[PDB]
Formats: C-alpha cells, structure tokens, sequence
C-alpha cells in the first residue's frame, strides 16, 4: 500500500521541482532578454548626452562671441 | 540651426553604474543648464542704429 504512497509523493514533488525550474528559467531567459534590450537603445544615449552637451557649448560660444 | 539626438532621461537614469551616478549627474544639470541658456541667448545681438551715431558723432 505505501509502496505507491512514497513513489507518489514522490513522483509529484518531482514535477513539482519541474514546474519550478521551468518558471525559474523562463523567468531568466526574461531577464536576459530585458538586460539586452537595454544595453541596446539604452546605452547610446550616454554618449548622446555628451554630443549634445558640446553642440550647445559650441552654440552657447558662437552666440556669446 | 541644431542637430540634437533626441534623449529619454528615465533610460539615462537606468544605465549608468552606481559609481558613476556621480558624472552622469553633472552630465544631466550641465544639459539642462546649457539649454535653459540658448532659451535666453538669442541668436544674433540687437542690431546697431548706426544713422543715429553717424548722427551724433564728431570723428569723421
């Protein structure tokens, strides 16, 4: 009769680790995929700050002289 | 007039390091420092009413 008890319980908490894991992973290819897209557009716009900075210095300049 | 790459700020926020928040900070106010400037810069000076100082002058 236990026999099928353990197995059972067994084989449950079995799929119950495999639900886990998936949602965990899919959860991470998530993040990946998030971390990515941001290096992406986002990164650029540091240096897009920095030239816009100097084109208006140069305007600022210009205007002043 | 200006070419000026187009800038979400919130992005700006979420790529810079912690310990660099520092520049990108300066970076930030520096920006909006300059442009509240060229608001108030115009262009070109007034010009000159130059018949008028012709009209009041002395030196040929």
């Amino acid at each position: 009769g236990e026999f099928a008890d353990k197995l059972n319980e067994q084989k449950i908490a079995q799929l119950e680790e495999v639900k886990q894991a998936s949602i965990k992973q899919i959860q991470d290819a998530i993040d990946m995929e998030k971390s990515q897209q941001a290096l992406v557009q986002k990164r650029h716009y540091l240096f897009d700050v920095q030239r816009n900075n100097i084109a208006m210095a140069l305007e600022v300049t210009y205007r002043e002289r | 007039k200006l070419a000026l790459k187009t800038i979400d700020w919130v992005a700006f926020g979420e790529i810079i390091p912690r310990n660099q928040k520092a520049v990108a900070n300066s970076l930030k106010s520096w920006n909006e420092t300059l442009t509240s400037r060229l608001a108030t810069l115009p262009e070109k000076p007034p010009a000159i009413d130059w018949a008028y100082y012709k009209a009041n002058v002395a030196k040929a």
